[PDB]
């Protein structure tokens, strides 16, 4: 439609798409320590082979 | 109006009628796939000789749960779609600017 | 949903909105004018008549 408020400010599901391009931001505080990624795959592996 | 840029819904309709068109492959590997696990067990059940009565129950129960596990799978199937029909996501990796 | 392509109304709207300014001085012009056909008509009815 027509009358949308064209100085004004984002309104309405303008701001869903926020979040549809927000969630981007939240996946990559995910963050981990790379010495316990390591130590857990050598785990896994002494575990995998077993005896 | 005489139209000034490219309209957006003409790549909606388009897309959207090809996509409507991939229901039937998807359906049909469903069928594929129960049939070769129903070989399969049918092979595995080949060591029960000794017991009749025993081979007939065991094949009998795990047949008729494969197969009651077709519809959920298809339905499953069925929904995957529709959630590519929602929505067109033009963010992705795509002729961006062109 | 997702720009894709450049829309219509983004173009509509703004002349739309700019073309809204032009009201007042347009009102402005009628006035002045009628001001000076008062004016004259004032001149004429002093010049003649007594």
């Amino acid at each position: 439609g027509d009358q949308i408020d064209t100085y004004e400010l984002s309104g309405g599901a303008r701001i869903n798409r926020i979040f549809h391009e927000r969630f981007p931001f939240e996946l990559v505080k995910m963050e981990f320590d790379e010495k316990e990624l390591r130590r857990e795959i050598s785990y896994a592996i002494k575990n995998i082979h077993g005896i | 109006r005489t139209g000034l840029f490219t309209p957006d819904m003409a790549f909606e309709t388009i897309v959207k009628k090809q996509v409507k068109k991939i229901r039937e492959p998807c359906l049909k590997c469903v069928d594929m796939v129960i049939s070769e696990l129903i070989s399969t067990v049918r092979q595995c059940t080949k060591k029960l000789q000794q017991y009749p009565r025993l081979r007939e129950e065991m094949e009998r129960i795990v047949t008729t749960h494969i197969r009651e596990r077709e519809g959920r799978t298809k339905e499953q199937v069925m929904l995957l779609i529709d959630i590519e029909l929602a929505y067109m996501n033009t963010n992705h990796e795509d002729f961006i600017g062109f």
